[PDB]
RNA sequence: AAUUGUUGAAAGGGAAGGGCAUUUGAUCAGACAGGCCAGCAUCAGUUUUGGUGGCAGGAUAAAUCCAUAGGAAUGUAGCUUGCCUCGGUAAGUAUUAUAGCCUGUGGG
RNA sequence: AACUGGCGAUGCGGGAUGAACCGAACGUAGAGUUAAGGUGCCGGAAUACACGCUCAUCAGACACCACAAAAGGUGUUAGUU
RNA sequence: CAGUCAAGCGUUCAUAGCGACAUUGCUUUUUGAUUCUUCGAUGUCGGCUCUUCCUAUCAUACCGAAGCAGAAUUCGGUAAG
RNA sequence: UUUGCUCCACACAAUAUAGAUGGAUACGAAUAAGGCGUCCUUGUGGCGUCGCUGAACCAUAGCAGGCUAGCAACGGUGCACUUGGCGGAAAGGCCUUGGGUGCUUGCUGGCGAAUUGCAAUGUCAUUUUGCGUGGGGAUAAAUCAUUUGUAUACGACUUAGA
């Protein structure tokens, strides 16, 4: 009998928070936030990404669970010399979040005939394995 | 979309239900919704105790059946605020409303069928955290509305031959993705993949 | 009253005969567009001195970009506002990014908190608060503690369709 | 102007172990065992080691952040209760009838009998509340006494039994008849 | 509250089976004589009606009829209806009624002496009667015109609808009444001069 | 003619009747033998909604970026100190070091 | 009483409703763009965006317009000396 | 019919209960003022009857205050059941 | 009273229709928190994982989906039968046994398709009724008149009558 309180981990605006943008010029880029202005106000940049450093509501973003080591205030090349450094993006492209982006991403460039090529396929896995649920 | 729109009330904000059933209603979809006691109203218990007491008091004075009448079960409560939103004296509002079912609890059929939530009524959505509000059950209850507790009864078991049938299900379904690894890093799981899935 | 930008105005008092080259005062305006500026412009110089638009001229109406956009500031505000009771002076600290998007956020304030319009508002002084500690105002240096951070509980999903299937997450 | 974040602490003893799931509570230590819900509040708990917990309002009004301070009372109460116990006093005090005072019980009941008010013939009853036990006091007279864990159900089965004795149609200053709360403590002496 | 079945006695007194019908005496009196067959068989489909009851109802009512020819009324149409059982656990009631079919229930099992009881029943008629003695208005004065065993005044101005408050000629008597605290002072028996 | 009986069709949840429009029912003209209607293409008038190219201004945008000089703290490295489970803390020095930022000037 | 604009003698769109207000004045139609006014649902049209403020055990919610005052509040808000 | 300031009344003590000079309101069972509706007609006092509603509550329910010892009274709250 | 009534079967006919045209795809509860997997001391438990929308899942190729051959499987699904069982809130539907049978695009074949002429919903839903056919099953009552008076202006009520 330890006393055992629950939690309530919070992703957390923060100086090197990366931040998903979600609408604008940008939306879908990732970007970390340098400054924070206030409780709505941030300053982001993603020189990474290709999106211009900026203030930006927390509204149009959504925080990721990605962080890294950046200095408050960080100009933008610090920034690319820290996001680099990191390792961000392959973390982020590791992750369950980004691959299920892809993965959407690709069921819209599908062509007609590649549909259908993807229909054959999905009898072929459902012939095998509707057949092994039933053998064990 | 679908033939038939089942709702779960549970946590959905009176107004706010009855304006998105009203619209589904117009534009040709059926709709049912269940739970009705559930309901939420903004504003503490008290206020909304107050505000049916006010409806309450106005019927016609020389005969007090043939005006207003006051119904105190949560559904009918809600298809009050929904009718109100419907032109529900023309031919097509008699229309539009005969494709709607509310009901207390969720009742044969739709036990079994799912049911579906309005999330820009959805109350913990909605409102503002540290808000006070008001079930619907509660406040039915406050007036007249009798059969309360054998809704919860007879809710409290559908519940558990409910977590019974998921308990099958999820049961299965860790059958079902066994099986579907056993099929991956095969030949035709990888050409899936590429091709999104 | 709008999107604002800052500009400097330039007028003097037309000259004449016995006073070729009057005197040249400059304002910094804030307004939305040039046409609007130059009418603040005179509206304050007949404040001061005897000018009207009517006998002088406008020298040079340029606009002025805020010079780091890219560097959080601490803004002390000065206004002198009407009440529906009299007429009072004040004094603000917004935290932004270049002089003009802060002074759309005093407007904005002034509106929501003393239902004060455009109409009733004099924008006595704007200036970047150089060392913090000169931030004298609480809903402000809350943001310049040391390495600060803070979730942003109860997140709410901007639904797509109607209907939903699942149950929502507050989740964060 | 909404506070960004502010917290309170709530110490953590040697005999005592409170679990916080949601924002149910339940701090568990010598006297008993004692559970009360929170989730009417909205504040972030927190472990940071079995003799601290904190609770936090982030981003708050003056009224949330408000409620956050006595959120920590309440569950030190529910602590402090739960190590020492809760010790509530209360006299009879009368002019000329003796209020006399008894514990009836009809169906497993324990209630607080007054009988003699001020002389009425009517009998007065206080239900015991649950988690409470009253004694009446040895060697003090008119001294009765409700101990037990729970402040909140001590205090007010406290002020069941003053308020079941008010005093009606008489000015209430010469006729000061009644029971009173007298004194309240804890249950383990030197603390 | 909604009733799911209804079990029945075999065997049925041509009181309760009058009751069924309007003319009886052209009638082939056919009533339940279907029903009785569900005993021929083993009992397996009265059986399973019962036991639903069983699984199911909140609560069991017992149908009894009165055995109007013991009684010197002309009307042989004896009345039956719904007896509520007041008894210990669900199956226990319709086991007790299952026991009973067409056996005898007697006053004394039901009232005992100093009881107090309600009464049910319908008040004598009396046809259209004047608001005067239907509602006991005051009668009006003598002098008065075109009648006095009225209200004088109907209604205000408005609104303008005389209205349901006001009291106004109509049938009186004939209505339902429970009345409630009557004490029994003697549960007599037949047997017993 | 008002009004009436029959028969036939049709509508009718506190009047009836009317306007625009269409469903359906009934009824009818004309027009084929180029009549009625459509569908695409190329164009014309009106119009609405997109993708894309070349240029002009401004502090010849303001920034980033690069160079340079100065600087400070919501003080990075180091050092000192004090407890402290063999370092982690905390409070001190300390302006670039094992992070960085601000301000001016110059360049594209 | 004065000047103008109106209603009367004038429909159309907005103001639920309404002689006079807002918009706009009328041959028969088609396509487009709008005014005043609106766009949760009734109801065509963003349960749009952004900063604040407000929680009322008789909240409040748009000119004309269908009324409220002095005086108070340790509700909360931002300001002043 | 109800307020606000509070000089005073109240042995003392402004506000238990009252309250000057001032000043702010409300109500539409007073009375005025107006002449919009009805003069090819809205039957015109009072009572009788009988219904319903309002509350600015006389009584009855449960309360707070007192210049309430008790009894009586008084000011006030929830209140038209 | 002209061989009527009813349940199952098919046939022709009529008449509908607030609006089929792959599938309404079942925990509960919280939201300042939870779902899922896994481990154990079975907890207010350790550990892992996920969300950021159903943009999903399932289904979906074949004369509107015809005729046929085979292989690999022993899986899937349609149908009519049967085994055991569950469901009364409006259950009227759900789960299960076992054979028979159709299909299988899991894979490999043979054959057909045009001329509906370059589009004209190009017809494939489900309502209700009506008439004959024969496979089961069933043989009442209510009203008028008469009548009681526990009823009544009249209707109505309440009785009574092989
Ligand atoms: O009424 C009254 C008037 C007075 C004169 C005659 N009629
Ligand atoms: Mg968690
Ligand atoms: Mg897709
Ligand atoms: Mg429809
Ligand atoms: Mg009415
Ligand atoms: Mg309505
Ligand atoms: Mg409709
Ligand atoms: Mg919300
Ligand atoms: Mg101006
Ligand atoms: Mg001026
Ligand atoms: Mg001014
Ligand atoms: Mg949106
Ligand atoms: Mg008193
Ligand atoms: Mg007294
Ligand atoms: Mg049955
Ligand atoms: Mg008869
Ligand atoms: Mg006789
Ligand atoms: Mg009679
Ligand atoms: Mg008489
Ligand atoms: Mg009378
Ligand atoms: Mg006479
Ligand atoms: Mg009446
Ligand atoms: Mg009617
Ligand atoms: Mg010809
Ligand atoms: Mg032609
Ligand atoms: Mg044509
Ligand atoms: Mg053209
Ligand atoms: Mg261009
Ligand atoms: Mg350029
Ligand atoms: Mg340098
Ligand atoms: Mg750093
Ligand atoms: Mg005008
Ligand atoms: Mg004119
Ligand atoms: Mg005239
Ligand atoms: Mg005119
Ligand atoms: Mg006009
Ligand atoms: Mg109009
Ligand atoms: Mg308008
Ligand atoms: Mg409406
Ligand atoms: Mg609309
Ligand atoms: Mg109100
Ligand atoms: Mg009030
Ligand atoms: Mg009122
Ligand atoms: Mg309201
Ligand atoms: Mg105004
Ligand atoms: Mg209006
Ligand atoms: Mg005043
Ligand atoms: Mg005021
Ligand atoms: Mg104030
Ligand atoms: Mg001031
Ligand atoms: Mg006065
Ligand atoms: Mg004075
Ligand atoms: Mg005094
Ligand atoms: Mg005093
Ligand atoms: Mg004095
Ligand atoms: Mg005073
Ligand atoms: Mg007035
Ligand atoms: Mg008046
Ligand atoms: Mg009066
Ligand atoms: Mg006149
Ligand atoms: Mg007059
Ligand atoms: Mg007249
Ligand atoms: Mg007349
Ligand atoms: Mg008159
Ligand atoms: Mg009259
Ligand atoms: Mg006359
Ligand atoms: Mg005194
Ligand atoms: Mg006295
Ligand atoms: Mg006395
Ligand atoms: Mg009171
Ligand atoms: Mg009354
Ligand atoms: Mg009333
Ligand atoms: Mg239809
Ligand atoms: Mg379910
Ligand atoms: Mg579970
Ligand atoms: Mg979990
Ligand atoms: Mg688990
Ligand atoms: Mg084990
Ligand atoms: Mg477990
Ligand atoms: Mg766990
Ligand atoms: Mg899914
Ligand atoms: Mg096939
Ligand atoms: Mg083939
Ligand atoms: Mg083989
Ligand atoms: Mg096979
Ligand atoms: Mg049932
Ligand atoms: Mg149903
Ligand atoms: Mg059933
Ligand atoms: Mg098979
Ligand atoms: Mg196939
Ligand atoms: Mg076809
Ligand atoms: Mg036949
Ligand atoms: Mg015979």
């Amino acid at each position: 009998t330890d006393s055992i309180v629950k939690a309530s981990n919070w992703r957390l605006v923060e100086v090197g928070r990366v931040v998903l943008i979600k609408k604008g010029q940008s939306a879908g880029k990732l970007a970390a936030i340098v400054e924070i202005i206030d409780q709505k106000k941030v300053l982001i940049d993603g020189p990474k990404a290709g999106v211009p450093r900026q203030a930006i509501n927390l509204g149009q973003v959504v925080l990721t669970p990605l962080t890294f080591a950046l200095p408050r205030g960080a100009r933008t090349a610090t920034v690319s010399k820290k996001w680099a450094a990191a390792a961000v993006c392959e973390k982020w492209a590791a992750s369950s979040w980004a691959k299920k982006i892809a993965q959407r991403e690709r069921r819209a460039a599908l062509t007609d005939f590649e549909r259908f090529q993807v229909m054959v396929l999905r009898k072929q896995k459902r012939y095998t394995v509707k057949k092994a649920l039933a053998k064990a | 979309v679908e033939p038939v729109v089942v709702i779960d009330g549970k946590g959905h904000l009176v107004g706010r239900l009855a304006s998105v059933v009203a619209k589904q209603l117009l534009n040709g979809q059926k709709i049912v919704v269940v739970r009705a006691e559930e309901l939420n109203i903004s504003g503490e218990f008290f206020r909304n105790k107050l505000k049916y007491h006010d409806f309450l008091r106005k019927a016609t004075a020389f005969n007090k059946t043939r005006g207003p009448f006051h119904f105190r079960a949560p559904s009918r409560i809600f298809y009050k605020a929904l009718r109100g939103m419907v032109s529900h004296k023309t031919a097509r509002g008699k229309a539009a409303l005969e494709r709607l079912k509310v009901f207390e609890g969720i009742p044969p059929p739709y036990d079994k069928k799912k049911r579906v939530v309005v999330p820009q009524a959805l109350r913990v959505l909605r409102l503002k955290p540290g808000r006070k509000y008001t079930t619907l059950g509660k406040l039915s209850t406050s007036v007249g509305w009798k059969y309360e507790d054998v809704v919860a009864k007879l809710e409290a078991k559908r519940k558990v031959s409910s977590a019974e049938y998921y308990a099958k299900k999820r049961a299965f379904t860790k059958k079902v993705a066994s099986a579907n690894a056993t099929a991956a890093e095969s030949d035709v799981a990888k050409q899936l993949a590429a091709l999104g899935y | 009253m709008a999107h604002f930008k800052e500009y400097q105005v330039i007028g003097r008092r037309l000259p004449t005969e016995s006073v070729p080259e009057p005197k040249l005062f400059r304002m910094r305006i804030f307004a939305s567009n040039e046409v609007i500026a130059k009418s603040r412009y005179w509206y304050f110089l007949q404040k001061l001195h005897k000018v009207k638009k009517a006998s002088g001229e406008i020298v040079s109406i340029n606009q002025i970009n805020e010079a780091h956009p890219t560097k959080v500031k601490n803004f002390g505000v000065w206004v002198r506002y009407d009440s529906r009771s009299g007429t009072h002076n004040m004094y603000k600290e917004i935290r932004d990014v270049s002089r003009v998007a802060a002074v759309e956020t005093l407007y904005q304030d002034m509106a929501a908190r003393h239902r004060a319009r455009f109409r009733s508002i004099h924008i006595l002084k704007v200036a970047e608060i150089e060392k913090t500690a000169d931030v004298k105002r609480q809903y402000v240096k809350q943001f310049l503690t040391k390495d600060l951070k803070f979730p942003l509980p109860h997140r709410v999903q901007k639904s797509t369709k109607t209907f939903s299937y699942k149950r929502p997450s507050t989740f964060y | 102007m909404k506070y960004i974040q502010t917290e309170q602490q709530i110490e953590v003893p040697e005999g005592v172990t409170v679990s916080i799931k949601s924002r149910i509570v339940k701090v568990v230590g010598p006297r008993g065992t004692l559970t009360k819900n929170l989730k009417h509040i909205d504040v972030t708990f927190t472990k940071v080691n079995n003799q601290l917990i904190k609770v936090a309002v982030h981003n708050g009004g003056r009224k949330h952040v408000a409620a956050l301070r006595t959120v920590k009372s309440l569950v030190d109460n529910m602590i402090t209760g739960v190590t020492k116990g809760y010790k509530y006093k209360m006299r009879y005090v009368y002019a000329h009838f003796p209020i006399n005072v008894n514990i009836v019980e009809k169906d497993g009941a324990k209630f607080i009998e007054v009988r003699n008010f001020l002389g009425d013939k009517k009998i007065r009853n206080v239900p015991v509340r649950d988690g409470v036990t009253i004694e009446f006091s040895t060697n003090v007279k008119d001294e009765i006494v409700l101990s037990g864990n729970s402040v909140e159900d001590v205090s007010q089965n406290a002020a069941d039994l003053q308020q079941i004795c008010r005093v009606r149609n008489k000015d209430i200053r010469k006729f000061l008849d009644g029971i009173y709360v007298s004194h309240k403590g804890f249950i383990t002496e030197d603390l | 509250l909604r009733s799911l079945t209804t079990v029945w006695a075999e065997h049925l007194s041509d009181e309760v089976k009058r009751r069924f019908y309007k003319n009886w005496y052209k009638s082939k009196k056919k009533a339940f004589t279907k029903y009785s067959a569900k005993y021929a068989q083993d009992g397996a489909g009265i059986e399973r009606e019962l036991a639903r009851i069983k699984k199911y109802a909140s609560v069991v009512r017992v149908l009894v009829h009165t055995q109007i020819r013991k009684t010197p009324l002309a009307q042989k149409k004896a009345h039956l209806a719904e007896i509520q059982l007041n008894g210990g656990s669900i199956s226990e009631k319709v086991d007790w009624a299952r026991e009973h079919f067409e056996k005898t229930v007697a006053v004394d099992s039901v009232f005992e002496q100093n009881e107090m009881i309600d009464a049910i029943a319908v008040t004598k008629g009396h046809g259209f009667e004047g608001v005067t003695h239907r509602w006991g208005t005051k009668k009006l004065p003598r002098k008065t015109h075109r009648g006095l065993r009225k209200v004088a005044c109907i209604g205000a101005w408005h609104p303008a609808h005389v209205m349901w408050s006001v009291a106004r000629a109509g049938q009186r008597g004939y209505h339902s009444r429970t009345s409630i605290n009557h004490k029994i002072y003697r549960v007599g028996k037949g047997d017993d001069e």
